[PDB]
Parts: C-alpha cells; sequence; structure tokens
C-alpha cells in the first residue's frame, strides 16, 4: 500500500552509490539506455547522468528490521543530492 | 641502506600456497600484501561492503 | 556525546555491566562465530 | 571486537546482530556527526 | 547514641512514607514530610530501653484506589532476623486479608530465611530490606533519572507501534535496588525519562526481567 | 508563522501515534527552543532586520540544512564509535 510509508523518502548515499555501480555496470556491457546522452564513453558519466535524470528502472527493496520490506521506486525517492 | 629500489614491489595474481589458496609473502618470491584485520574493520566503518567481499573472497581464494 | 554515550549505553543495555572481556562477551549469547572471532575461539566453539 | 555488530536499522534506532533495541535514536538525536557543529545559546545565563 | 538512633529511625519512617507514596500507596502530607522534632515529641525520643522501640512505628498504608491490598512493615527486635519470627509474621498474614508486607532487617537476613521468602512469595508478597539501603533514598540523587512503572495496555501499545518483543527490548536485572525499590515482578516494564544534554530529553524503556 | 511552520516541517518520528510524537518532540526539543530563541521576534525585528525572501529563503535553507544533518540508515555506527573512541586514545598519553 502507499500509506505504509515507515523510512523516510531520503534515499541515502549508500542507495545512490549501489545504483550508480549497478547501472554503470549495465551501462558497461551494453544494455539500452533511455536517457539522452551528449556524447560519452564512460560508464560512470552515463550513470550519473541517470541519476541526476532521476529515471532508472530500478526499485530498491529496503528490510525493516521486524522482518517485512518495503519498495522504494527511484522516482518517489528524493535525492538529497 | 633504505633504497627504493631495494624497497619497491607489486603484485598480480602470482603463485598461491600448498596449504590454502592465498598468495605469497615477501617480494622475493613477488609475494601478496596482508590485508589485515583492523584494515578490515575499517573498512567495515567505511562501509564499502561488495569492495570488502572482492577483496576477501574472489580476490584471494573463491 | 553521540558515540560516548552509544558506548556506554551498549555496555550497560543487558540489565548489568559488560567488562569488555572474554568472561563476559562469552556470557552473552550473541553468535558462536562472534565469541570465535573474539580472543578465545576453540572453546567457545566447542561449547556451542 | 566488542562491538564490530552495532548499526542503525531503516527506523532510526540501534539494534545489534541481535537485532536488540539499545538507541531509540542515533546518540539520541538521530542528527549526523559531520554536520553537528558548536553553538552558543544566548537564552540560558542572563538576567531575567 | 539515642539521638543517633532516634534520628535514624525518624528517616526510616520518612523514607518509608516517601516510599510509599512514590509506589501508589495513600499517604498523608504530615507523614510525607514531618519534622524530626515533630517525631520526637511523637514516640518520645528514646528508642533505646524506652517507651519508643521496634515495630511500635509501623504502618498499615492502603493504595491509592482499591483499597483491598494494602501493605505492611515488621521491624524485628532482633537484628539478624528468625525464621520462628517471620512464620509468625506469616501468621500475621494469614489473620490480616492482606498480602503485601515488607521486612526491615538490621543486620544481614538469613539464607534459610531467604529461601523461605522465595517459598511463599507466590501466594502472599513479601520484601525485605536493609536499614542503610532504606536510610538513604535512591530516586532523589541527580544521577537517577526519573522512573515510571508502565502498564499492559501501554506495553501492548508500545511492542505493536515499535514491532519489537520483550527480548529485543533492553533489560533491567530483577534484583537491582531500582527494582527493589519500585517493587516490581519478573518481566515487567518500566519507562525512564532522563535529562539529555545533547537533545533536552530522552524516554528509554527497559524491562525487569 | 514562519517558524512554527519550520518546527513543524522538521521531523525526526514519523507517525501520528501520540507516543510517536511525544518522542519527536523529545527528540527535537532542544533544537527548537534554540531556533525559535534566534528567531525570536524581537532580535528579527532589531538585531537582524531581514527581508521577507531572506526569511523565507532562510527557513528553506535550514530545512535542506537539517534534512542534510538527518543520520542516515546502515551506517557501521558501533564499530565508528568504537574506533572514533579508540583514536583519542591513541593521541593521548598515559605520562600526560
Amino acid at each position: 500500500a502507499n500509506q505504509k510509508r515507515i523510512t523516510t523518502p531520503y534515499m541515502t548515499k549508500y542507495e545512490r552509490a549501489r545504483v550508480l555501480g549497478t547501472r554503470a555496470l549495465q551501462i558497461a556491457m551494453c544494455a539500452p539506455v533511455m536517457v539522452e546522452l551528449e556524447g560519452e564513453t564512460d560508464p560512470l558519466l552515463i550513470a550519473m547522468k541517470e541519476l541526476k535524470a532521476r529515471k532508472i528502472p530500478i526499485i530498491i527493496r529496503r528490510y525493516l528490521p521486524d522482518g517485512s520490506y518495503e519498495d522504494w521506486g527511484v522516482d518517489e525517492l528524493i535525492i538529497s543530492d | 641502506k633504505h633504497m627504493v629500489d631495494d624497497k619497491i614491489h607489486s603484485r598480480a595474481r602470482g603463485p598461491i600456497q600448498i596449504l590454502n589458496r592465498q598468495p605469497m609473502e615477501g617480494r622475493s618470491r613477488d609475494g601478496g600484501l596482508r590485508f589485515g584485520e583492523m584494515e578490515r574493520d575499517c573498512q567495515i566503518a567505511h562501509g564499502a561492503a561488495q569492495f570488502l567481499r572482492e577483496r576477501l573472497f574472489e580476490a584471494s581464494d573463491p | 556525546y553521540r558515540h560516548l554515550a552509544l558506548l556506554c549505553d551498549t555496555m550497560t543495555c543487558r540489565g548489568h555491566l559488560m567488562a569488555i572481556t572474554r568472561h563476559g562477551v562469552n556470557r552473552q549469547d550473541t553468535g558462536p562465530l562472534m565469541k570465535c572471532s573474539f580472543e578465545e575461539t576453540v572453546d567457545v566453539l566447542m561449547e556451542a | 571486537k566488542s562491538m564490530e555488530s552495532v548499526m542503525v536499522k531503516y527506523d532510526a534506532t540501534v539494534r545489534n546482530s541481535i537485532n536488540q533495541v539499545v538507541q531509540l535514536r542515533y546518540g539520541e538525536d538521530g542528527l549526523a556527526g559531520e554536520s553537528v557543529e558548536f553553538q552558543n545559546l544566548a537564552t540560558l545565563k542572563p538576567s531575567n | 547514641d539515642d539521638e543517633e538512633e532516634t534520628y535514624r529511625l525518624w528517616k526510616i519512617r520518612k523514607t518509608i512514607m516517601q516510599l510509599c507514596h512514590d509506589r501508589g500507596y495513600l499517604v498523608t502530607q504530615d507523614e510525607l514530610d514531618q519534622t524530626l522534632e515533630e517525631f520526637k515529641a511523637q514516640f518520645g525520643d528514646k528508642p533505646s530501653e524506652g517507651r519508643p522501640r521496634r515495630t511500635d512505628l509501623t504502618v498499615l498504608v492502603a493504595h491509592n484506589d482499591d483499597p483491598t491490598d494494602q501493605m505492611f512493615v515488621f521491624f524485628p527486635e532482633e537484628p539478624k532476623v528468625g525464621i520462628k519470627t517471620i512464620k509468625v509474621y506469616c501468621q500475621r498474614m494469614q489473620e490480616e486479608n492482606i498480602t503485601r508486607a515488607l521486612i526491615v532487617v538490621q543486620q544481614g537476613m538469613t539464607p534459610s530465611a531467604k529461601q523461605s521468602l522465595v517459598d511463599m512469595a507466590p501466594k502472599y508478597i513479601l520484601e525485605q530490606f536493609l536499614q542503610q539501603e532504606l536510610l538513604i533514598n535512591i530516586t532523589e540523587h541527580e544521577l537517577v533519572p526519573e522512573h515510571v512503572v508502565m502498564t499492559k495496555e501501554e506495553v501492548t501499545e508500545l511492542l505493536a507501534r515499535y514491532k519489537l518483543r520483550e527480548n529485543q527490548l533492553p533489560r533491567i536485572q530483577a534484583g537491582d535496588p531500582v527494582a527493589r525499590y519500585f517493587g516490581i515482578k519478573r518481566g515487567q516494564v518500566v519507562k525512564i525519562i532522563r535529562p539529555s544534554e545533547t537533545a533536552g530529553r530522552y524516554i528509554t524503556y527497559r524491562l525487569v526481567q | 508563522e514562519g517558524v512554527k511552520e519550520l518546527s513543524k516541517k522538521l521531523v525526526i518520528v514519523n507517525g501520528d501515534d501520540p507516543l510517536s510524537r511525544q518522542a519527536q518532540e523529545n527528540a527535537t526539543l532542544l533544537f527548537n527552543i534554540h531556533l525559535r530563541s534566534t528567531l525570536c521576534s524581537r532580535r528579527m525585528a532589531e538585531e537582524f532586520r531581514l527581508s521577507g525572501e531572506a526569511f523565507d529563503w532562510l527557513l528553506g535553507e535550514i530545512e535542506s540544512k537539517f534534512n542534510q544533518a538527518i543520520a542516515h540508515p546502515g551506517e557501521m555506527v558501533g564499530a565508528l564509535a568504537a574506533q572514533s573512541l579508540g583514536e583519542p586514545a591513541t593521541q593521548m598519553t598515559l605520562n600526560t
């Protein structure tokens, strides 16, 4: 449900580091990209342009310590950076 | 007697011990560096879990 | 004060004092391989 | 080796490997140690 | 010293009244804080070979609400209490309709009577104490923060809202003198309000186990 | 109204449990007192004399700084604290 949102919408540095690294990984081994690029070769710059565009096709599963999990999509996740 | 030529060395995937599949010691055998206990704890404190995992499992003895 | 108070409350959180010894950390049931990773290994694994 | 296990969960509280709550917030304030700064308060000390 | 003895007995009665008030039993303000000289005029200033002595200044105090359960205190003349004497005390709880009693021993309390009180504690609850530990008060210290024993409804809604259990809640030992002062049995939850240097106030939760 | 709106803006404990609200207010009790003390109307009107654009831009800046100042979850706080107390022990001397 959209009501039981206990954790903060501010996505963390750990989350941004993990999604940036893995996004750069499939950009590196040539998955299709949906953000428009100005011409770059390195997946690090492509992934950070994706992260600042906030259009990642990945949703984060956070394990709340009771045993339940909660999903947070990057579109509704507000970026601290 | 401390000369840079005698002190400098580096390793890239050389030999492995008979008992355990780990790098050598000492630059004479092109030894490997010990990523030690307190360094592992400080890497934990940084939080680089994937970096520590790759440094501890598959770059050493997968 | 955050770290200092965190150290002291983690010390006292078990309802009693916790000296940083094998003589306490073996008594708390906080993982057999935590106990093994402490200074005594064979006895704590062997009791587990 | 005493306190290799303490970390903060997503509910902003402090739990161990046993997941026992020790602190409801990090440093009873939930505020970062790099972000916190010295401050002088003018309310306390002057006369009525 | 006779004056030292009567001052000690006055402070004993004062701290007993304050203990009962903080525990939740109906205690009048004059006994809550009466003057040492008022108590001397009440009892006679001469505990040694005089008309005031032990068991003379005992109280039977009822609760603030539901006065069915009332507490009362024992002051044995002997320093080291006798098991026959606590059996006479047991006869006194049998002839009373109330099950809450406290015992004040001048010296160490015998381990045979300790095991005895452990044995008949579930049928009727008896707590022993020592002259110095009830001569000084614990909640008056600035090091000691505020303690309030929470009830079952608050415990249930607390565990429901924080999604944690009683073992996950941090514990406090049952034989601690704070828990002995508050009279709290096994597995019961107490909130603590403490002054916080970096946040003003903190509300921490502990479980007597 | 701006300082009250900011005081309602910052949040540490979510939910509308009265226990949660009491815990929230005790958590940011000192900081709310300090920010209201700094934002007392006498000091704004006499000593500081900021404009409205400066005032609400300031409120946005304080909210953003506190939002950065919240503690992220998952940080290795226990080992961080153990190290952060071990290091001044290394600097401090028994011969001092």
